[PDB]
C-alpha cells in the first residue's frame, strides 16, 4: 500500500502489474537467478542460486 | 573529484562513459584493465560480479 514518486533516474521495470495471489490448488513455481534466499520470506529456507 | 568539470585547455574530451552497474545476479569480464599501478594491463581479464 506504498505510494511514492518515481525519483530522477528510477524507473519501473515492468509497471505496476498484480500480487501474485495461489489458492490452495495454486502454486508458484519459482527459480531463484540469486542464491542466499535465507531471509527473504517466512520459510526461512536458504534457496540457492535456480533450484 | 569534480560534480561538473570544465573541458580545460591542456585536455581534449574523449567521451562520456556511462556507468556499467552489475546487478546481483551479473558479472564481466572487463579485458585489459589496470592493476594497482593505474597502468593497463591488455591482454588479461578480470571477472567482476557482486
Amino acid at each position: 500500500e506504498k505510494s511514492f514518486f518515481l525519483q530522477p533516474g528510477e524507473r519501473l521495470e515492468r509497471g505496476i502489474q498484480d500480487v501474485y495471489v495461489l489458492s490452495e490448488q495454486q502454486g508458484l513455481l519459482l527459480k531463484a537467478l540469486q542464491p542466499l534466499e535465507e531471509g527473504e520470506s517466512e520459510e526461512k529456507v536458504s534457496h540457492q542460486a535456480g533450484d | 573529484d569534480t560534480e561538473a568539470h570544465v573541458p580545460d585547455v591542456y585536455e581534449e574530451v574523449l567521451g562520456v562513459v556511462p556507468i556499467t552497474t552489475l546487478g546481483p545476479r551479473h558479472y564481466c569480464v572487463i579485458l585489459d584493465p589496470m592493476g594497482p599501478d593505474g597502468k593497463n594491463q591488455l591482454g588479461q581479464k578480470r571477472v567482476v560480479k557482486g
